[PDB]
This record gives structure tokens, sequence and C-alpha cells, in this order.
RNA sequence: GACGGAAGGGCACCACCAGGAGUGGAGCCUGCGGCUUAAUUUGACUCAACACGGGGAAACUCACCAGGUCCAGACACAAUAAGGAUUGACAGAUUGAGAGCUCUUUCUUGAUUUUGUGGGUGGUGGUGCAUGGCCGUUCUUAGUUGGUGGAGUGAUUUGUCUGCUUAAUUGCGAUAACGAACGAGACCUUAACCUACUAAAUAGUGGUGCUAGCAUUUGCUGGUUAUCCACUUCUUAGAGGGACUAUCGGUUUCAAGCCGAUGGAAGUUUGAGGCAAUAACAGGUCUGUGAUGCCCUUAGACGUUCUGGGCCGCACGCGCGCUACACUGACGGAGCCAGCGAGUCUAACCUUGGCCGAGAGGUCUUGGUAAUCUUGUGAAACUCCGUCGUGCUGGGGAUAGAGCAUUGUAAUUAUUGCUCUUCAACGAGGAAUUCCUAGUAAGCGCAAGUCAUCAGCUUGCGUUGAUUACGUCCCUGCCCUUUGUACACAC
């Protein structure tokens, strides 16, 4: 009952948003993080992400 | 499950940060002051640090087995 | 089961470096006090995972770059085992946040 | 958008006392949701067969 | 849309089963996992559930953690028409 | 306190000197303004806007435009209803459409709802001049604060300084100040060394249990680690060791220091970064946030979804860039050497090898969830041997035409790749202006980021590797002291 209603989402940014905002841009998924680049600062201590050098 | 250990490391923080904010925003009452994960073989141990045990661990073994089920019931946990 | 030899290897992989060097002492010393042949903890090298992104969340500014450094080290260790004997060592007393993997070889 | 549904009563079924057997011609067929269905013009209209139907009527 | 009676039934005797109900923030996904029907009919009937109570709604990277409430537990009882006080549903059931 | 077309003293290749590479001129790329548009979506405009929003946009992204659906309008109240609230609908009209959106039409699930009142929810709606957090800048400079004591009625001041020194409010000293704290430094990460320890069939070496091929009386090379033995020099990573300007000489108030020579892996804070005080900015961000105050909108929606277009539009101006103007070169063949990465069972990721095809690429397979395999990423500049021979020329590749392929549901406004073909400006660039002191500048590529595809961009990495100076306050900027002030929203 509802067809119309969808277009393809395999690629590009509308297939992929941020894990913890849905934000479509500034994702990273550089090693399957699938965060985006301003959440991930905020997040990066715990994950295990520290800055030395 | 045959995962590349850089991506299952990465996967096992965002794990944790996922334990790190929920648990706050439920037991924020209870001076939720971090969390510790221990992957033992088949039973990897949550080890939640909060400063008022009375209510975290609730009454007669409430409030923490629907915690124990909800993180069971979202990473598809047995 | 009448003492014969698995031919097992164990791989030790964590970000926290200094608690894994512990267990790798640990795993090769409970080797000599019960006579076992080994082949010793070869240590890989040490994969630094790097996550260069901007600072702002916005784009004012000057462009200030970080770079985050998740390192992993990841050690291994061959050990030429009675089946009896790995198991109550290594199915106990497991430390906290460091992965391990046990896996048979029999070339 | 809607019709008004007036006041109906079974339908397609000419009489049950009429002079003074019951009468209910089109003999059951294998459709049951039988019963009949919303037929215009010389077309039918899926009920319950969804997948495999085959009559023309 | 409109939530039919066997989904609304199987929603709420999964939610009594053990308690709480995880959903994905995602509508049209239509394959909800653990419960088969649409997910945006899972989202949609707990939100109003939750407004008249017997449901606390936590969120947490748009994941929908979902919990059964004191006051809710006989709700559902009354709604299931399960036998009254034989089972929690399912806090304390086993390990006693 | 700020400012001064006031004086003086310091510091800095975001200042200068000596230079190097340039940019500004050319052709294309990209962003901004303007113009035009249905829309050409917006924020930011000196450093501190302008390859910036990780903003390399075909759909999505999306916020703009031209339109079509849905309610994901929770919950309460009153109506409507079980003489049926409403929903789904085949066909055709209508529609871009194979949206029952609406219409000709009437069957089906059945207080899951509809109408209205409220009241919530959503909003890349507005306000960053209501905010949090983060970031940028003053300032990566060296500065800030108090206890006790001294001065002043006081606001305040001293300490926190004349001098010398340092990258440093770093210290030596002076001394109504004394003893402190933060900052700086110390610290942390990383690079350089370790023939010393621990070891290694995922790293390498040598003999050989097993040996083999070529040429000759042993050099090069290919396989087995119950089809072997031994080891860690090179590689790796743990514990550590090591540099503290060590020794000597000179200079300095013979103090902190500085300079030279020797030795050493390292004598520029040993190189480079991470963190970074007080006080602020009406700096930026509400267009990251399910962070949010207020206001606006909320069913013909500023919610969301779908179709197509736009962000790329072109009289013009400006900024970041790429390729060049050639011989220190273009092209052909040959020689042929890195490092930092990433990578699939949660199915197509890296792709080897075989075949086909000029090429792009297609195909049959193999390996790798990775020090194992892609990958010795056999990269480019470079080196040699040749063709060209100062000719806008075989420099240069802009524009334009035909075709062959890949990615995508979709390539037209040409995603990109390849083949042939046109061979435009440009003959070293005006006024002006950017960055830089040793593995540095510059050249040269490679990886990763975004990513289905596309880098001329960015973040890193390695290859080849200069000239010049070890200084000064001439300009510019900043700080300090003295001074003047009718300034304090602070020239
Ligand atoms: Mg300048
Ligand atoms: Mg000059
Ligand atoms: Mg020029
Ligand atoms: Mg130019
Ligand atoms: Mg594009
Ligand atoms: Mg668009
Ligand atoms: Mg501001
Ligand atoms: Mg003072
Ligand atoms: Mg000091
Ligand atoms: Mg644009
Ligand atoms: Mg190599
Ligand atoms: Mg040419
Ligand atoms: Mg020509
Ligand atoms: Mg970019
Ligand atoms: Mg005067």
């Amino acid at each position: 009952e509802n067809v119309w209603f969808s277009h393809p989402r395999r690629y590009g940014k509308g297939s992929r948003q941020c894990r913890v905002c849905s934000s479509h841009t500034g994702l990273i998924r550089k090693y399957g993080l699938n965060i985006c680049r301003q959440c991930f600062r905020e997040k990066a201590n715990d994950i295990g992400f520290n800055k030395f050098r | 499950a045959l995962i590349s250990k850089k991506r299952k490391l990465v996967a096992d923080g965002v794990f944790y940060a996922e334990l790190n904010e929920f648990f706050t925003r439920e037991l924020a009452e209870e001076g939720y002051s971090g969390v510790e994960v221990r992957v033992t073989p088949t039973k990897t141990e949550v080890i939640i640090r909060a400063t008022r045990t009375q209510d975290v661990l609730g009454e007669n073994g409430r409030r923490i087995n629907e915690l124990t089920l909800l993180v069971q019931k979202r990473f598809k946990y047995a | 089961q009448q003492q014969q030899i698995i031919k097992i290897r164990i791989t030790l992989t964590s970000t926290k470096v200094k608690q894994l060097e512990n267990v790798s002492s640990n795993i090769v010393k409970n080797a000599e006090q019960h006579n076992l042949v080994k082949k010793g903890p070869v240590r890989l090298p040490t994969k630094v995972l790097k996550i260069s992104t901007r600072k702002t969340p916005n784009g004012e500014g000057s462009k200030t770059w970080e770079t985050y450094e998740m390192r992993i080290h990841k050690r291994y260790i061959d050990l030429e085992a009675p089946v009896q004997i790995v198991k109550r060592i290594t199915q106990i007393t497991i430390e906290p946040g460091v992965d391990v993997e046990v896996v048979v070889a029999s070339n | 958008h809607k019709h008004k549904k007036v006041k109906l009563a079974v339908l397609s079924y000419y009489k049950v006392d009429a002079e003074g057997k019951v009468t209910k011609l089109r003999r059951e067929c294998s459709n049951p949701t039988g019963v009949f269905l919303a037929n215009h013009k010389d077309r039918l209209y899926c009920g319950k067969c969804h997948s495999v139907y085959k009559v023309n009527a | 849309m409109l939530m039919p009676k066997e989904d609304r039934n199987k929603i709420h005797q999964y939610l009594f089963q053990e308690g709480v109900v995880v959903a994905k923030k995602d509508f049209n996904q239509a394959k909800h996992e653990e419960i088969d029907t649409k997910n945006l009919y899972v989202i949609k009937a707990l939100q109003s559930l939750t407004s008249k109570g017997y449901v606390k709604t936590q969120f947490s990277w748009q994941y929908y953690y979902y919990t059964l409430t004191e006051e809710g537990v006989e709700y559902l009882r009354e709604y299931l028409n399960l036998p009254e006080h034989i089972v929690p549903g399912t806090y304390i059931q086993e390990r006693n």
C-alpha cells in the first residue's frame, strides 16, 4: 500500500548517517566508526582515540 | 566472527561509548562515575560504578535486569 | 589426552599495552614450571590508527587539525602444550580489556 | 471522498419466502471473503484468490 | 498509519514477556528485528502508551530504550487479560 | 587602561637584511562578490572571509525552485458508530508516472480512527546581539594572581625591577620587599643510537639433515624447517641504557650565560608536535547534536517523502591552486629505488595469477578479517642509450568533433577512463604581494580522507635535495618603560 514513498539509498550521502546524531555531513566512516567528525571529537576519548603528537 | 582486529577494537570502543552515554541518561541520580567492560570468555561483564547502589540494584532484583535486558536486546546478545 | 601435544597458538591484542605485557609474561611464566616446550612471545608492529579532523565544528577560523591515535598492540605465543594444562589456565583469570584468541595448528 | 453506504441489507439474493421456498441463486463459489464481490461492468475484483484467480463473469 | 490488532497485540505481549523494548529510530524500514512488523508502528504505538504513561522512554543515540513502569504492568495485564499476579513479566522470575 | 602624525628599549621569515621558491601576467580548476534566474539555497568579508563549513552537490545530500502524496497531529474533552469511524483498493479519466491524490464505480479489515477544541510533536525556520559546548584570535607571544610586610584618605601601587641573559616573568643579580601558586619549563608522544637482555615459519640471515638449475672446479639463483640445524646484525616491540651543551679554551660583573674546538647516535630547548595560565572578543557555529531559551509555522505544513531542475548558469572584479612558456627540455626504449596506509563473510573490500582487448576495461580463478595476501604497493622526479635542434617548434594542451569502455536506476548541462583528430593563449609576467634558515626551501611522486565513480583539494609519508644568514629594528606587527590626554562605547 506504499511503494511511491521510497527512492534508492544504496550509496552516497543519503545511504548513511551519523550513529549519534544522523548528520549526513562530516561523517568518519574510516575504520567503521560511522560517527560524524564533530560528535567524534567529543567522544574520541572514551572510544580509545587519544592525542599524542 | 572473523572481523579484523582494528575494526573490532574500534567497535569495542563504540560499544563502551554507547554504554557510557546510555547509563548516564538514566543512572544520572546514581552518581554514575563511569563503567568498565571485562570480556571474559562467553561472559562479558559490565561493571557499573555508581555512588548510590541502593537504586541501581533496585529492589528485589529490579531496575538492573531491565538494563541487563536492554543492552542484550540492542546488541543482539544471547 | 594421555599427554598429547596440541600445538596451540595464543594471540593477544588490546590498546592497553601495559597489562597485556603482564599477561604475556604470565603465559610464558606458567610454561617452564610445567616443563613446557615453547616458542617465545613474538611482538608485532603497532598499528597506529589515525584520524585527521578539523578542530572546528563550523568552518570559521584558522584551519587547525588534530590527529587522534588509537594504538593497538598485537602479540602471539606458540606453546607445545597438553590439552589439560592450557584449559585450566586460559579459561580462568582473564585480564580486563585485553582480547585473546586460542587457535590450533596441525601442520 | 467516501460514499454514503446507505442502509442496505444482503444483496444478490432474491427472497427467502418467494412463494414459498428459500430462493438464493448463483450457487456457492470458492471465494468466502460463498460471497460476491465488486462487479461493475463485466469485470471481477480479487478478494481472496490473491495469487491465482481464473474466471471471467 | 493504522496498527492492526494482531500487531498491537504482538507488540504488547512482547513488551510484557520481558519488560523492555528497543526500536531503531528509522521510519520506513518496514522490517523490525525480533518483531515481525513495520518499525514505524512499534515507535508510534509506544508513543501512544508513553503519553498516557505505562512506559519510561529514553533515546540514547536514536535507539528508543523503552521500559515498563510499575503502574503500567497492571494495565497490560488488563489488556492481555493474563491471570493476575501469577508472573511479574519477567523481572523476578527464576533466580529468586 | 586605551590611544598618540610623542620619546626610548626589546621580540618575530605570520617583520626586515642576504637570498631561494614564487604569486600577481598566460590557459584551465575552485571559492567569493556581481549579473542573470523559477531557483541559480546559505554562513563567513583585514590578519582572525574567499580548495573554508572536513562543502571533490547527477537522485540522496538539500536547506532553493516548479509540483504531487502522507501524518510519523502523542494524549484529554465533545461530536460522529457499530442503521458502519474510516482504511485498502482492479480497470479507465486525471497524473511525469504502473500516487485509488481526485473522479465513473462499490467490495473488503473493522472506536486500529475521523471532525473540532485544546495540547503536544517535528522544523538545515529565525535570533550565535538570549545561550551551552567546541573552535578561532589577542597569544604559542610571556604573561597572571594572591598571603604577610612597605606607600597612599583613596582608587591603586610595590613585589611583578635599572642592568645583563634566555625561546621564555628563563635565570644572574638589584632590591621595601619576603616566601609562594598557575603559566613557561619540567612532563607526554614521536625521530635519531643500542653487534647489550628477551624472543620470533606472519621478519631476516647463514650452513645443511633434503637438495636443484646455469656457467666451471665455485659465483648467481629456486624450493623443504619430523622434505633440517643455529642465531638476532639488519626488521619488530617490551624492559631498559643513553645527552646533562660532557671535556678543553676564550669571553661575561670572571655570575647566569654565550662562542669555538674535541668526542659522541644525537651539542639549533638534540629535531617535531600533544597539553597549555589570567582576563577577554557582542569573533564563528542555533545549517552537527534527541543541547537549548524566546518567537514563527504546524495539514493547501517552514514536518517528511517522491519527480525534475539549481548550487556548475556568465559582459566583469578578487583570492587558493594545477600545467606551462622549453634543451637543466619533449618524446622513445632500457635501468629501475621508498615510506606512512587501508582492506570482505554484518558479501563484494584490496585484488594476485591465467585468458581476451590498442587502450580503457571485460572474464576465469587464487590469497588476505591481514608483519602472512594485495604489496618488495618494481611510485614519480631520477640514470643511461637514441630521435628532435632554438622554429609558438616534436614547447604547451586550452577549446572542439567522432568513437570505444567503467560506476550508477539514471552520465543530457559533456562523472570519469581510453583512441584518433584542432594544436588556442602563454616568448619568464606591471603596480604590488606570500612562504621559508637543514634533510629545511624547492622539485617529485605515493598512501589515506571524502568516495558507487570522479583530486587539480586536504592530512600525512617517503625520493632528489639547494642558495643564503647565523643578524637587526629600516618597514610591519606585538610587548614594555617614560610622557601627554578634554579618550573609558576607549581615535
Ligand atoms: Mg606580510
Ligand atoms: Mg625580502
Ligand atoms: Mg607568476
Ligand atoms: Mg593567475
Ligand atoms: Mg560531483
Ligand atoms: Mg538535490
Ligand atoms: Mg560569539
Ligand atoms: Mg604590578
Ligand atoms: Mg619562573
Ligand atoms: Mg556552490
Ligand atoms: Mg617496502
Ligand atoms: Mg607536447
Ligand atoms: Mg604546435
Ligand atoms: Mg574539500
Ligand atoms: Mg600635551
